[PDB]
Protein backbone atom coordinates (compact mmCIF):
# COMPACT_ATOMS: atom_id res chain seq x y z
CA UNK A 1 0.00 0.00 0.00
CA UNK A 2 2.52 2.46 -1.33
CA UNK A 3 0.72 4.21 -3.98
CA UNK A 4 -2.09 6.83 -4.06
CA UNK A 5 -4.71 5.94 -1.53
CA UNK A 6 -8.09 7.47 -0.47
CA UNK A 7 -8.53 5.15 2.90
CA UNK A 8 -5.24 5.98 4.68
CA UNK A 9 -5.62 6.48 8.94
CA UNK A 10 -5.52 10.12 9.52
CA UNK A 11 -4.42 11.29 13.25
CA UNK A 12 -7.19 12.28 15.91
CA UNK A 13 -6.85 15.36 17.37
CA UNK A 14 -9.84 15.88 19.79
CA UNK A 15 -12.62 13.59 21.51
CA UNK A 16 -11.11 10.35 21.13
CA UNK A 17 -12.14 7.11 20.29
CA UNK A 18 -11.06 3.62 20.33
CA UNK A 19 -9.29 3.09 17.30
CA UNK A 20 -7.92 6.54 16.80
CA UNK A 21 -4.55 7.06 15.45
CA UNK A 22 -2.71 9.40 17.68
CA UNK A 23 0.22 11.45 17.86
CA UNK A 24 1.53 10.79 21.25
CA UNK A 25 4.20 13.42 22.63
CA UNK A 26 6.15 14.36 25.42
CA UNK A 27 4.28 17.15 27.90
CA UNK A 28 7.46 18.71 29.42
CA UNK A 29 5.70 20.84 32.11
CA UNK A 30 3.64 17.22 33.35
CA UNK A 31 6.56 14.97 32.89
CA UNK A 32 4.05 12.94 30.88
CA UNK A 33 3.40 11.49 27.82
CA UNK A 34 -0.07 13.38 26.39
CA UNK A 35 -1.84 13.04 22.99
CA UNK A 36 -1.18 15.64 20.58
CA UNK A 37 -4.73 17.58 20.73
CA UNK A 38 -6.67 20.54 19.96
CA UNK A 39 -8.57 20.14 22.97
CA UNK A 40 -8.32 22.17 26.20
CA UNK A 41 -8.65 18.80 27.84
CA UNK A 42 -5.46 16.91 29.08
CA UNK A 43 -5.11 13.50 27.76
CA UNK A 44 -2.27 11.66 29.84
CA UNK A 45 -0.93 8.60 28.13
CA UNK A 46 -1.61 5.51 31.14
CA UNK A 47 1.78 4.17 32.32
CA UNK A 48 0.42 0.84 31.35
CA UNK A 49 0.94 1.74 27.60
CA UNK A 50 4.47 3.14 27.86
CA UNK A 51 6.10 -0.40 27.02
CA UNK A 52 4.21 -1.24 23.95
CA UNK A 53 4.84 2.47 22.63
CA UNK A 54 9.06 1.71 23.28
CA UNK A 55 8.92 4.93 25.54
CA UNK A 56 10.51 5.80 28.80
CA UNK A 57 9.85 9.30 30.62
CA UNK A 58 11.10 9.36 22.21
CA UNK A 59 10.24 12.94 21.50
CA UNK A 60 6.61 11.30 19.48
CA UNK A 61 5.31 7.71 18.21
CA UNK A 62 2.25 7.44 16.89
CA UNK A 63 -0.66 4.84 18.53
CA UNK A 64 -3.90 3.44 18.77
CA UNK A 65 -6.23 4.53 21.31
CA UNK A 66 -7.29 1.15 23.39
CA UNK A 67 -9.53 2.69 26.48
CA UNK A 68 -10.08 6.63 27.97
CA UNK A 69 -11.20 6.98 31.48
CA UNK A 70 -12.01 10.47 32.58
CA UNK A 71 -10.28 11.26 35.89
CA UNK A 72 -9.79 13.68 38.44
CA UNK A 73 -7.04 14.66 41.00
CA UNK A 74 -7.43 14.10 44.59
CA UNK A 75 -4.06 15.56 46.08
CA UNK A 76 -2.37 18.35 44.92
CA UNK A 77 0.62 16.19 44.58
CA UNK A 78 0.02 13.83 41.93
CA UNK A 79 1.60 11.64 38.85
CA UNK A 80 0.50 13.88 36.43
CA UNK A 81 1.57 17.19 38.28
CA UNK A 82 -1.95 19.05 37.96
CA UNK A 83 -3.62 20.86 40.20
CA UNK A 84 -6.13 19.46 42.73
CA UNK A 85 -9.61 19.19 41.08
CA UNK A 86 -8.14 19.00 37.77
CA UNK A 87 -9.97 16.95 35.37
CA UNK A 88 -8.55 14.69 32.62
CA UNK A 89 -8.55 11.84 30.36
CA UNK A 90 -5.80 8.70 30.74
CA UNK A 91 -5.56 7.15 27.56
CA UNK A 92 -4.19 3.33 27.39
CA UNK A 93 -2.77 2.89 23.52
CA UNK A 94 -0.82 0.71 22.06
CA UNK A 95 1.69 0.83 18.43
CA UNK A 96 0.33 1.93 15.50
CA UNK A 97 0.62 -1.18 13.78
CA UNK A 98 -1.96 -3.08 15.65
CA UNK A 99 -5.46 -3.96 13.95
CA UNK B 1 -5.17 7.52 45.30
CA UNK B 2 -3.71 10.91 44.13
CA UNK B 3 -5.94 10.31 41.13
CA UNK B 4 -9.51 9.12 40.86
CA UNK B 5 -11.65 8.02 38.10
CA UNK B 6 -15.02 9.06 37.28
CA UNK B 7 -16.34 7.34 34.39
CA UNK B 8 -14.43 4.21 32.35
CA UNK C 1 -19.11 19.09 3.51
CA UNK C 2 -21.32 19.18 6.72
CA UNK C 3 -20.60 21.34 9.86
CA UNK C 4 -19.82 18.78 12.14
CA UNK C 5 -17.71 16.47 10.01
CA UNK C 6 -15.67 20.10 9.05
CA UNK C 7 -15.38 20.20 12.64
CA UNK C 8 -14.43 16.54 13.53
CA UNK C 9 -11.74 16.65 11.11
CA UNK C 10 -8.27 14.37 10.81
CA UNK C 11 -5.01 15.42 9.87
CA UNK C 12 -3.84 13.88 6.89
CA UNK C 13 -0.05 12.24 7.11
CA UNK C 14 0.01 11.13 3.40
CA UNK C 15 -1.22 10.88 0.04
CA UNK C 16 -2.10 14.90 0.55
CA UNK C 17 -5.37 16.22 -0.90
CA UNK C 18 -6.60 19.51 -1.73
CA UNK C 19 -8.82 20.52 1.55
CA UNK C 20 -6.85 17.66 4.17
CA UNK C 21 -6.11 19.11 7.36
CA UNK C 22 -2.10 19.00 7.74
CA UNK C 23 0.20 19.49 10.94
CA UNK C 24 3.40 21.77 9.33
CA UNK C 25 6.90 21.64 11.03
CA UNK C 26 9.81 23.30 10.54
CA UNK C 27 12.79 21.18 9.05
CA UNK C 28 15.61 22.74 10.19
CA UNK C 29 17.92 20.67 8.08
CA UNK C 30 15.90 21.29 4.69
CA UNK C 31 15.43 25.36 6.23
CA UNK C 32 11.82 25.51 5.39
CA UNK C 33 8.40 23.99 7.10
CA UNK C 34 7.30 20.87 6.13
CA UNK C 35 3.90 18.83 6.19
CA UNK C 36 4.17 16.11 9.13
CA UNK C 37 4.00 13.01 7.09
CA UNK C 38 4.66 9.39 7.18
CA UNK C 39 5.48 9.15 3.44
CA UNK C 40 9.45 9.12 2.47
CA UNK C 41 8.28 12.28 0.01
CA UNK C 42 8.78 15.53 1.14
CA UNK C 43 6.23 18.05 1.22
CA UNK C 44 7.58 21.57 1.45
CA UNK C 45 5.39 24.54 2.34
CA UNK C 46 5.31 27.22 0.22
CA UNK C 47 6.36 30.34 0.73
CA UNK C 48 3.88 32.54 -0.20
CA UNK C 49 1.75 30.46 2.73
CA UNK C 50 3.90 31.27 5.43
CA UNK C 51 2.04 34.29 6.61
CA UNK C 52 -1.46 32.81 6.04
CA UNK C 53 -0.32 30.53 9.13
CA UNK C 54 1.42 33.41 10.89
CA UNK C 55 4.46 32.36 10.18
CA UNK C 56 7.35 34.26 9.56
CA UNK C 57 11.21 33.49 8.62
CA UNK C 58 4.14 23.74 14.52
CA UNK C 59 0.72 24.70 13.20
CA UNK C 60 -2.26 23.31 11.43
CA UNK C 61 -3.35 23.59 7.70
CA UNK C 62 -5.66 23.35 4.99
CA UNK C 63 -4.08 22.10 1.40
CA UNK C 64 -5.11 24.64 -0.87
CA UNK C 65 -2.98 23.86 -4.23
CA UNK C 66 0.25 21.53 -4.43
CA UNK C 67 2.89 21.26 -7.55
CA UNK C 68 5.33 18.38 -8.17
CA UNK C 69 8.91 19.94 -8.73
CA UNK C 70 12.66 18.84 -9.19
CA UNK C 71 15.93 20.69 -8.07
CA UNK C 72 17.53 21.44 -10.98
CA UNK C 73 20.46 22.95 -9.05
CA UNK C 74 22.81 21.02 -6.04
CA UNK C 75 22.46 24.60 -4.50
CA UNK C 76 18.68 25.72 -3.79
CA UNK C 77 16.19 26.77 -1.37
CA UNK C 78 15.29 23.36 -0.02
CA UNK C 79 18.44 22.08 0.68
CA UNK C 80 18.05 18.71 -0.93
CA UNK C 81 20.59 17.26 -3.88
CA UNK C 82 19.90 17.79 -7.26
CA UNK C 83 17.77 15.97 -8.71
CA UNK C 84 15.22 15.11 -5.64
CA UNK C 85 11.89 15.34 -6.32
CA UNK C 86 9.47 17.16 -3.74
CA UNK C 87 5.88 18.61 -3.50
CA UNK C 88 5.18 22.12 -2.38
CA UNK C 89 2.20 22.71 -1.04
CA UNK C 90 -0.24 26.30 -0.73
CA UNK C 91 -1.98 25.64 2.56
CA UNK C 92 -4.35 28.35 4.16
CA UNK C 93 -5.37 28.41 7.90
CA UNK C 94 -7.67 26.06 9.51
CA UNK D 1 12.95 32.91 -7.63
CA UNK D 2 12.14 29.45 -8.77
CA UNK D 3 15.23 28.93 -10.73
CA UNK D 4 16.50 25.82 -8.39
CA UNK D 5 13.75 24.22 -9.23
CA UNK D 6 11.51 23.24 -12.06
CA UNK D 7 7.87 22.22 -11.89
CA UNK D 8 7.51 18.81 -13.36
CA UNK D 9 3.66 17.90 -14.44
Amino acid sequence: GSEFSRHSEKIAIRDFQVGDLVLIILDERHDNYVLFTVSPTLYFLHSESLPALDLKPRPWVLGKVMEKEYCQAKKAQNRFKVPLGTKFYRVKAVSWNKK
Amino acid sequence: DDIEVIVD
